[PDB]
C-alpha cells in the first residue's frame, strides 16, 4: 500500500521524537517496515512489527489495535540521528513497495550561550586570498543566502567537539573579487 | 492436530526430474502451483482464478531457498540417499462404466518415494497419446508422495486397459490393469 | 538406483472454532528435522540433523516475530478470504445402481465429502453384508464412493440406495 | 483477492 | 547480508553505455531492485529484475534506456544505454534475502552509485585545496581555534574530505557543506567548491609543531579516457592543503 508521512520534523537533542505514520488501508495480509536513510547513502532497515509493540537499540515501534497507524518513538535523539525515515506497508512479495516521501527530521541543537561573531581567515600561501566565518550563532538562527553572484555563502553547518561537550553553528563565506570585506546582513 | 480445514503448502527439490514443485492445497486438494518454467501461477480450476492471486516470486524464490537447504543438508549428512519406496497402483474410473458413454480412467499411484515416475497408458497392450493427463506430485504426511494419472476414454467391448508404472523402487515396471 | 537427493518443506494452516494453528516443517529425504508450532512459539529440531538449524532461528529474533504473526497475518487470512469457494463448495453427487450376486450403489461426484450410503429392501434399512469402500479422491475436487450389496434376490423384491449428502434439500434415492 | 505464502528459512 | 554496487563513481560523456554491478555477496537473491534519488528529491524505484525473466519496470523509465540484467542468482546489471546530462543522479540497488537475515522483507541497499553524465570531457577539473588560518581574535575571545578548508573548481562533484591533525584523520569538532555550491550558477556545467571546518582548542593550534592538513579525494577520469587538453589530465586523485601551528 502507498503510506501518508510527514515531510519533515523539527526537535531538539535528547528529545524522543515520534513520528506517526498513516496506513488506514492496511490488510490481515500486510507487515508494518520502517527504514533509515542518512545523507550520501542508501536506506537502513531498523524495526519491524506487526500487531504487538516492537522495541530494540534504534527505536520503538507502537502499533495501536486497529493497525490504522504506526508511532516510530526514537530515543533520545542526538544531532547523528538527523536522517529521512520511511515508512513501508506491504505483503511479503516484492510487488511495489513503493518508498514515499520520507519524514526528513532535523535535530537542531541546544546552544544557550550563542556569541554570534564574524571573524576573518587567511590562506597559508597568499594572504591577499581570505574568508569570512561566521560562527556561535543561535540554531534558529536564518544564514544569509548571496545577493551577489559574485559573493558565496556556504549553508550553515553544525559540528560536534566531543571532548569540550560543544556544539556551535558555523558559515562561510568568501569571494574571489577583489577589494570585498566581511559584511553580511 | 484438530482441525475443520487444513490449507498446506508444498514444495520440494530434487537432482532428477522433476527438479521443483511449488503448490498449495486445501483439504488434500491442489488449489494451484507455481509454473517454475513459464513462471506463471497455474490454478486448479478456473473459478479459483477469478477470485483469487498468488505471486509467482514467492513459489520461485522459495524453490531456490529450498535449493541451498538441498545442497546444505546433502554435506550435513554425507550424501545419504534415502530408499526407494514402492508405489501402490489402483485403477478405476471416475463415472460408472457404460457403453458409448465417455468416461475418464483414474490411475491413483501412492506411497512412493522420491518423486520420479514414468507413467503411461496402455489399450491393448499399446500406446496411448491422446487423451492423456496428469496431476502434480501430491504430498502425504509421511512424507511420501502420491499422484494421478487420467484417461478420456470410450467404453468398448473388447477394450481392456493397464498402467504402466516405471519408479527406481520396481524391478520391473508395474502393469495394473482395469476391465471393468 | 541414480544419485538423487530431496528437500521439502510444508506450511500448514489448522483452522478450527476460530483459531488459526501454523507449523512450517524441513524436510531432507523423507526425514524432517527442524519444525516451527506456533502452540509451541519457537523452531524445535525433529532429529539430530536438525539441531544445528534450530538454534541459528531462535537467534534471528524479529524472524519468531514474523512465525509468530503467521497464524494471524497467514492462516487467518487466507481462511476468511476463500471461504466463498472452497469452505462452501457444493456439487451435488450422482447415484447410480448396477447388478453387476452383487449390487453396486456407485455414488459419484460430490465435492464436500461427508456423506451417507444407506440400503434399503423393500423399505427396510439393510445393514448385514453392506461393505463400503473408502473416500474415493479423483483428484478433480471430487470424490467418489462405492457400497456394495450382497442380496438373496427374489422376484417382487425392490431394492433401493439412499444417499443423503450437504449439497442435496432432499436424500436422492435410486432402486432396482 | 491477494493470498498470503511463508519463507522458508535458510538451513545452514 | 551485504550487498556491493560497483562503480561508486562515474564520469562519462554523452552517448556513453554504462554498467552498473549489484552483488550479493554472501546470499543469493532472486529479485533485485533499482533505485535512483535526485540531489534534492526523495527516492524512487525504477525497475524490479527477477531471475531469468522479465524486469518490472516501475512507470516512467524505458526499457530502451536502462537495459537490466539478472544475470545470475548473485548478480543483477543496471546498464545506462545512452548517457545524457539529465541521467545524472544516485543510483542505488537493493536485495532481499527471505531464508537469510533478520527480516524477510528488509531490503539491503548497496553502497550507491553517483552518476555525472557531461556534453565534453573538458568541462572536468580536479579541486583546488586551500587551507585557511585561524583567526586571533577568535582564539582571544572564546579561546577556539577554527581552520576552515576550501575546495574550488571541481566539475564531477565526486569529492570525500577529511581533515588531518600530525598525519591522522579526526572524526571530532569537523563539519562540512552537506550540499557543494557552484561558483558560477545559470551555466548548464559549472564547477562546484566544498568547504568543511575543524574547530580545535587554542591550545592546539598554539603549537608550532603542530600539522594541520585537508585532503579531498577527487574521483574523476581513468586510464581507459581519452584526454586531448593541453592542461594536465584530471584522473581520480588525491590534493591536499597544509598548514602548521603558529605560536604568537
Ligand atoms: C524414465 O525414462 C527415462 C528415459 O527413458 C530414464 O532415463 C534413462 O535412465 C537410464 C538409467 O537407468 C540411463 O541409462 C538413460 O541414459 C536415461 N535416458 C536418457 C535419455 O538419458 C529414467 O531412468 C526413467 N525413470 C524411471 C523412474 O524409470
Ligand atoms: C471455542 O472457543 C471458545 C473460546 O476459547 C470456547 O469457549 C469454546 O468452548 C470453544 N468451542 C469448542 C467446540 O471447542
Amino acid at each position: 500500500a502507498k503510506t501518508t508521512q510527514p515531510i519533515s520534523m523539527d526537535s531538539y537533542e535528547g528529545q524522543e521524537v515520534n513520528i506517526t505514520c498513516s496506513h488506514n488501508n492496511i490488510a490481515t495480509n500486510d507487515y508494518i517496515t520502517w527504514y533509515q536513510q542518512f545523507p550520501s547513502q542508501g536506506p537502513r532497515f531498523i524495526i519491524q512489527g506487526y500487531k504487538t509493540k516492537v522495541t530494540n537499540e534504534v527505536a520503538s515501534l507502537f502499533i495501536p489495535a486497529d493497525r490504522k497507524s504506526s508511532t516510530l518513538s526514537l530515543p533520545r535523539v542526538s544531532l547523528s540521528d538527523t536522517a529521512v525515515y520511511y515508512c513501508l506497508v506491504g505483503d511479503t512479495g516484492f510487488q511495489k513497495l513503493v518508498f514515499g516521501t520520507g519524514t526528513r527530521l532535523l535535530v537542531s541543537p541546544n546552544i544557550q550561550n550563542p556569541d554570534p561573531a564574524v571573524y576573518q581567515l587567511r590562506d597559508s600561501k597568499s594572504s591577499d586570498k581570505s574568508v569570512c566565518l561566521f560562527t556561535d550563532f543561535d540554531s534558529q538562527t536564518n544564514v544569509s543566502q548571496s545577493k551577489d553572484s559574485d559573493v558565496y555563502i556556504t549553508d550553515k553547518c553544525v559540528l560536534d567537539m566531543r571532548s569540550m561537550d560543544f556544539k556551535s553553528n558555523s558559515a562561510v563565506a568568501w569571494s574571489n573579487k577583489s577589494d570585498f570585506a566581511c559584511a553580511n546582513a | 492436530i484438530k482441525a475443520d480445514h487444513v490449507s498446506t503448502y508444498a514444495a520440494f527439490v530434487q537432482t532428477h526430474r522433476p527438479t521443483g514443485e511449488f503448490m498449495f492445497e486445501f483439504d488434500e486438494d491442489e488449489m494451484f502451483y507455481v509454473d517454475l518454467d513459464k513462471k506463471e501461477t497455474v490454478w486448479h480450476l478456473e473459478e479459483f482464478g477469478q477470485a483469487f492471486s498468488f505471486e509467482a516470486q514467492g513459489g520461485l524464490a522459495n524453490i531456490a531457498i529450498l535449493n541451498n537447504n538441498l545442497n546444505t543438508l546433502i554435506q550435513r549428512s554425507n550424501h545419504t540417499q534415502a530408499t526407494n519406496d514402492p508405489p501402490e497402483v489402483t485403477v478405476f474410473p471416475k463415472e460408472p462404466v457404460e457403453l458409448g458413454q465417455p468416461n475418464t480412467l483414474i490411475c491413483h499411484i501412492d506411497k512412493f518415494f522420491p518423486p520420479v515416475l514414468n507413467v503411461t497408458w496402455l489399450c491393448n497392450g499399446e500406446l496411448v497419446t491422446e487423451g492423456v493427463a496428469e496431476s502434480l506430485f501430491l504430498p502425504r504426511t509421511d512424507y511420501s508422495f502420491h499422484k494421478f494419472h487420467y484417461l478420456t476414454f470410450v467404453p468398448s467391448a473388447e477394450d481392456f486397459y493397464d498402467c504402466r508404472v516405471e519408479h527406481w523402487g520396481l524391478d520391473q515396471p508395474l502393469l495394473k490393469h482395469w476391465e471393468a | 538406483t541414480p544419485e538423487n537427493y530431496l528437500f521439502q518443506g510444508r506450511q500448514e494452516c489448522y483452522a478450527f472454532n476460530g483459531t488459526q494453528r501454523f507449523l512450517e516443517r524441513y524436510i531432507y529425504n523423507r526425514e524432517e528435522f527442524a519444525r516451527f508450532d506456533s502452540d509451541v512459539g519457537e523452531f524445535r529440531a525433529v532429529t539430530e540433523l536438525g539441531r544445528p538449524a534450530a538454534e541459528y532461528w531462535n537467534s534471528q529474533k524479529d524472524i519468531l516475530e514474523e512465525k509468530r504473526a503467521v497464524p494471524d497475518r497467514m492462516c487467518r487470512h487466507n481462511y476468511e478470504l476463500g471461504g466463498p469457494m472452497t469452505l462452501q463448495r457444493r456439487v451435488q453427487p450422482r447415484v447410480n445402481v448396477s447388478p453387476s450376486n452383487l449390487l453396486v450403489c456407485h455414488v459419484t461426484d460430490f465435492y464436500p465429502g461427508s456423506i451417507q450410503v444407506r440400503w434399503f429392501l423393500n423399505g427396510q434399512e439393510e445393514t448385514a453384508g453392506v461393505v463400503s469402500t473408502n473416500l474415493i479422491r479423483n483428484g478433480d475436487w471430487t470424490f467418489q464412493i462405492l457400497v456394495m450389496l450382497e442380496m438373496t434376490p427374489q422376484q417382487g423384491d425392490v431394492y433401493t440406495c439412499q444417499v443423503e449428502h450437504t449439497s442435496l434439500d432432499s436424500p436422492v434415492t435410486v432402486e432396482w | 483477492t491477494g493470498l498470503a505464502w511463508e519463507w522458508w528459512r535458510t538451513v545452514y | 547480508a551485504v550487498v556491493s554496487q560497483h562503480p561508486s563513481w562515474v564520469i562519462c560523456k554523452s552517448g556513453t553505455s554504462v554498467k552498473i554491478e549489484c552483488r550479493s555477496l554472501d546470499f543469493q537473491a532472486t529479485t533485485m531492485f533499482w533505485y535512483r534519488q535526485f540531489p534534492k528529491q526523495s527516492l524512487m524505484l525504477m525497475a524490479t529484475s527477477n531471475e531469468g525473466s522479465k524486469a518490472t519496470y516501475e512507470q516512467g523509465v524505458e526499457k530502451d534506456k536502462f537495459l537490466i540484467n539478472h544475470a545470475s542468482l548473485t548478480l543483477s546489471t543496471l546498464t545506462v544505454t545512452s548517457a545524457h546530462p539529465e541521467d545524472s543522479s544516485f543510483y542505488i540497488c537493493s536485495a532481499r534475502d527471505p531464508g537469510g537475515g533478520g527480516s524477510s522483507y528488509e531490503q539491503y541497499f548497496g553502497p550507491g552509485t553517483r552518476l555525472t553524465v557531461t556534453e565534453d570531457l573538458n568541462k572536468v577539473f580536479p579541486p583546488e585545496v586551500a587551507v585557511f588560518e585561524p583567526s586571533e581574535a577568535e582564539i582571544s575571545h572564546t579561546q577556539k581555534a577554527t581552520l576552515v578548508c576550501l575546495a574550488t573548481g571541481f566539475f564531477p562533484d565526486h569529492v570525500e574530505l577529511s581533515w588531518w591533525v600530525n598525519g591522522k584523520e579526526v572524526h571530532s569538532g569537523v563539519c562540512t557543506d552537506p550540499q557543494p555550491l557552484k561558483e558560477q550558477p545559470a551555466l548548464n556545467d559549472s564547477r562546484y567548491a566544498l568547504s568543511s571546518r575543524l574547530r580545535v582548542s587554542a591550545t592546539f593550534w598554539q603549537n608550532p609543531r603542530n600539522h594541520f592538513r585537508c585532503q579531498v579525494q577527487f574521483y574523476g577520469l581513468s586510464e581507459n579516457d581519452e584526454w586531448t587538453q593541453d592542461r594536465a589530465k584530471p584522473v581520480t586523485q588525491i590534493v591536499s592543503a597544509e598548514a602548521w601551528g603558529r605560536a604568537d
